[PDB]
């Protein structure tokens, strides 16, 4: 997470794809998110310090891996949101808060 | 390397007798933990002249030379024979261990007191890869302050020797998975109690310190009864309560004298937790001296008494009139079965022997009618018989 | 019927559908004390 | 019988005739679960 | 047997409502003996 002046990298244990024997258990973008920064949620918007990284409140920056993963992984599902893919242990997502917003 | 410096200096700074006695520790362990567990139960003179006796003291003294400071949690495996659990939870080579034997194992540890003896060697971490893992029951006890624990090296590693005098209560077990085989953990407590195992010196100073204000504030009568029992009446009286008084013979003067004595054990209950000893006949388990299953010798005597007597309730009906010294006398060295009754606090009950003129040694009385729940049932050897050990407590 | 694999003193079905801490002892999760300000963990039984 | 010559807690007759690990225990390997994604092992009971 | 959940030989309810150390043992606050020169101790049971 890049707020412009300071940066947060986190890791967040993800499950192995082939794998029966894998118990680690499977959360979405916006919950790794929420665990990973310690945001507030009051009823739909994600608060870091003083900032809001929702969704639609920054820029969501990856990789090609984790870019084409999420953008198949997207058609497949209503509500299309970023925040509902599924952090398939390799993701390496990048949250930038806007300079300017309204 | 800390842990391992510590451990190396305690065992420099420490009498070279007890560096005798704990080196001898480090091969022998064997007999010297069965003599540990089994000493106290011999002749005055057969106790002090022994010779593995003094080694032990010696090295008894090593281990009461280093108490912590805080309480410490450690870990030792244990065999589900010292819980009474009579059979094989899993054999050494499977690796998965039944939900039937786990709920049995359960079932049959659930609320019991088990008391200990005896050196042990512990450690204060989990076994893990290389650990010698001989069991599949694994303990996690947590050592009270003030409890001495001596690190000693064999060689190869570091073990914590302690001396264990307490009693253990399991209150809950979960399975485990080790390296690819199923364990089960339990998790245990101590609960102490007042112990004076051979030195009745400290036992009857204590009982005569306490009790010495007790026989002064009763009712002539209750005294008259008290000592015509110490006097030779206790036979009668309890021959009178195993003879089924109160529903086929109803005797007024003799109830009157089991109710005066009764009530004069309900005056000054007994102050804190004790370990008292009794050395008893064939009679009271439906048996006798000629019988063969008396000859404790037999493997299948030790089991059948097992079967039918471990983990059951005996209530006594008359007084039982107790010892508080675990050593043999000549009065009754030839019973066999020796009842171990641990006594809670606030119990009735008195220690009848402060005042002089008693026959029976540093002997107490408690109500007639309490039960007795048998937790353990051991054996050991007095020169060639076989005597057997029942840890039971007091169940109210 | 409690049952800990890996011996991290959480039982397995508290790992695999949730649990708090309560006085130093993993508790079962109860939606209840969410308000007490207590959190919901979820983690790998294995 | 189950047997452990090389004392690793796998079997003598799964090392040879074919194993898998389920829940960190050694089971016998049956074909019905190569679907599943669990993988065939074999290895030296020596 | 007094409960004492941190292993650090002061019970739950003395850390919690008060305690002061008398002879190197600690002992429930009474406030008759502030005077005598002992202080009232608080810390965390857990
Ligand atoms: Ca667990
Ligand atoms: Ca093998
Ligand atoms: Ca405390």
């Amino acid at each position: 997470l890049d707020t412009g002046s300071q940066t947060f990298e986190r890791r967040v244990a993800a499950k192995e794809q082939g794998n029966p024997e894998d118990k680690t258990p499977e959360i979405t973008i916006g919950e790794a998110i929420k665990k990973a920064f310690s945001a507030t949620k009051n009823g739909e918007l994600l608060y870091f310090n003083g900032i809001p990284i929702d969704e639609s409140c920054v820029e969501l920056i990856f990789d090609d891996n984790t870019s084409e993963i999420i953008k198949e992984q997207l058609k497949y599902l209503d509500d299309k949101k970023i925040y509902n893919v599924k952090l398939e242990r390799g993701m390496n997502i990048l949250i930038k808060v806007p300079s300017y917003f309204t | 390397q800390w842990e391992k410096k510590e451990a190396e200096r305690v065992e420099k700074n420490l009498d070279t007798l007890e560096k005798e006695a704990l080196e001898l520790y480090k091969k022998d362990s064997e007999q010297i933990s069965n003599y540990s567990q089994t000493r106290q139960y011999f002749y005055d003179y057969q106790i002090e002249s022994n010779p593995r006796e003094k080694e032990y003291k010696n090295l008894r003294n090593a281990i009461s030379k280093n108490k912590i400071d805080k309480p410490i949690n450690v870990y030792y495996f244990e065999s589900p024979e010292k819980f009474a659990f009579n059979k094989e939870i899993r054999t050494e080579n499977q690796n998965e261990i039944s939900l039937e034997k786990f709920n049995e194992l359960k079932e049959t540890i659930q609320d019991k007191l088990f008391k200990q003896d005896g050196f042990k060697d512990v450690s204060l971490y989990e076994p893990g890869n290389g650990d010698e893992k001989p069991t599949p029951l694994l303990i996690h006890l947590k050592l009270p302050k003030n409890t001495g624990m001596l690190p000693y090296i064999n060689s190869n590693d570091v073990k914590t020797l302690i001396e264990q005098d307490y009693s253990i209560k399991i209150d809950k077990i979960v399975r485990i998975v080790i390296e690819g085989k199923q364990y089960i953990k339990a998790e245990a407590s101590i609960v102490n109690s007042l112990d004076f195992k051979d030195d009745v010196s400290k036992g009857d100073l204590w009982g005569k310190e306490n009790y010495s204000d007790w026989s002064n504030k009763l009712t002539p009568n209750e005294l008259a009864d008290v000592n015509d029992y110490m006097r030779g009446g206790y036979t009668a009286i309890n021959n009178y309560l195993i003879s089924n008084g109160p529903l086929n013979n109803p005797n007024p003067e003799l109830d009157s004298k089991v109710n005066n004595i009764e009530n004069a054990l309900k005056l000054t209950p007994i102050p804190s937790n004790l370990i008292v000893y009794r050395r008893s006949g064939p009679q009271e388990f439906g048996l006798t001296l000629t019988s063969p299953e008396y000859d404790f010798n037999k493997i299948e005597n030790i089991d059948a008494f097992k079967e039918k007597w471990e983990g059951k309730v005996i209530t006594y009906p008359n007084f039982i009139s107790t010892s508080i010294g675990s050593v043999n006398m000549s009065a009754f060295a030839k019973r066999k079965i020796i009842l171990r009754i641990n006594i809670p606090k606030d119990s009735p009950g008195a220690y009848l022997s402060a005042i002089p003129g008693y026959a029976g040694e540093y002997e107490v009385l408690l109500n007639h009618g309490s039960k007795f729940k048998i937790n353990k049932v051991d054996s050991y050897k007095d020169g060639t018989v076989t005597k057997l050990i029942l840890d039971a407590t007091l169940i109210n | 019927e409690d049952l800990d694999t890996d011996n991290d003193n959480i039982p397995d079905a508290y790992e695999k559908n949730g649990y708090t801490i309560k006085d130093s002892i993993a508790v079962k999760w109860n939606d209840s004390f969410a308000e007490q300000g207590y959190k919901k963990y979820v983690s790998s039984y294995l």
